[PDB]
């Protein structure tokens, strides 16, 4: 009676643990990958992250400058 | 009794002597056990008959759970958490069953010691040998894992033991 009215079968907890473990393992591997990706992007700078500004080239004036040699 | 298997828990055929009264004087044990029978055993028997009929009026069953076999920790990839979970649960169940086996053998040994009385040292060599074999196997499996044991630690211990065995056999071959 107690088992019927207060508790559930082993399958529920078993498969819930399976799902929880799967989620947590994915989160762990995601964290490790994210750290490695950050290291690579900060080292090389070829990614979208850690992009530091440079001078905009639309500011350059391309016109004769009173002197042939610029 | 049918409530337990006679093969798992064996007993000798229970030979008992027959009363050989060499004197005519009445032994108080017989009369006293007869009056015990009359004053105790019959009322208890009748109460049990009542309870057993009431139980027979309402009959229902319960089942022993069956567990499937799953791949063990050896067929598991180094980081595959799901198979490791399955294997760890299976290994823990097997560990509990092994503990119960050792318990059964120890119960056999204790019953032998009490039953054979003054000649237990000779008449319990069978149970002692069985308990020695089972104890050696159980120790080889689970002796030193400590708290925080797992299937991986047991596998590492087995691998170390059988590496030592392979080295010893190779040394014997090349002796
Ligand atoms: C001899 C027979 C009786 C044996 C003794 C039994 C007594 C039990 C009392 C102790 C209970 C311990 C806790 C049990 C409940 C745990 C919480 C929850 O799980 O229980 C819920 C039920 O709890 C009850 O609704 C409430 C229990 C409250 C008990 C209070 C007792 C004392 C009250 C005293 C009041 C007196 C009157 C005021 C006087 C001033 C249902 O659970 P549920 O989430 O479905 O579980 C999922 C699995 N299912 C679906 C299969 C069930």
């Amino acid at each position: 009676w107690i088992a019927r009215t207060f508790y559930d079968g082993p399958e529920k907890n078993y498969e819930k643990t399976m799902a929880i473990l799967q989620i947590e393992a994915e989160k762990a591997e995601l964290r490790l990958k994210e750290l490695e990706v950050r290291r690579l992007m900060r080292a090389r700078g070829d990614g979208p992250w850690y992009q530091y500004p440079t001078i905009d080239k639309a500011l350059i004036d391309h016109s004769p400058k009173t002197t042939p040699d610029n | 009794p049918d409530s337990w298997d006679k093969d798992v828990y064996p007993e000798p055929p229970r030979r008992t002597p027959a009363p050989a009264p060499q004197t005519s004087l009445p032994n108080p044990v017989t009369y006293l056990t007869k009056i015990f029978d009359l004053l105790v055993d019959r009322p208890v028997t009748l109460a049990r008959e009542f309870i057993e009929q009431q139980h027979a009026k309402n009959r229902y069953y319960y089942y022993h759970r069956e567990f499937r076999r799953v791949p063990d920790i050896t067929e598991c990839e180094e980081k595959d958490i799901l198979c490791m979970f399955e294997a760890e649960m299976q290994w823990r169940r097997d560990y509990k069953v092994d503990q119960e086996i050792v318990n059964i053998i120890q119960e056999r040994l204790k019953a032998c010691q009490q039953r054979e009385g003054e000649s237990y040292r000779q008449n319990c060599a069978k149970e002692l040998e069985q308990f020695t074999q089972v104890s050696k196997a159980f120790q080889d499996r689970y002796s030193d894992l400590g708290a925080h044991y797992s299937a991986r630690k047991c596998l590492a211990k087995q691998k170390q033991r059988m590496l030592a065995e392979r080295k010893a056999a190779k040394e014997a071959a090349a002796a």
